[PDB]
């Protein structure tokens, strides 16, 4: 157990490297959404409709 | 990725190190058991005297 707690990818480095994933994905899915808007919008005033 | 699989090695090495020390601990303990058996056999030889 005292091995297993030392280890370099420790409970505490997969925790903070998650979060930080976490984070960046959520900022990601909100630009890419944007993104999908506007070349929505693109494509609708290409076919007047 | 390469840390993940070199931290498994790392516990492999670790048990198999411990589980070389208890087998040492029980080839000792298989012969105090056959000592036993030894003076059994004595016992029943005054016996039989």
């Amino acid at each position: 157990l005292e091995l297993l707690q030392r280890k370099f990818t420790n409970k505490a480095l997969y925790s903070w490297m998650r979060g930080k994933l976490s984070a960046i994905y959520y900022q990601f899915f909100d630009l890419t959404q944007s993104f999908c808007l506007m070349a929505q919008e693109a494509l609708r005033r290409e076919l007047t409709d | 990725s390469m840390a993940e699989h070199d931290d498994a090695d790392e516990l492999t090495t670790l048990l198999l190190q411990q589980g070389m020390e208890l087998a040492t601990q029980s080839i000792r303990i298989q012969q105090r058991t056959v000592d036993e058996v030894d003076a059994d056999i004595a016992v029943l030889a005054e016996s039989r005297r």
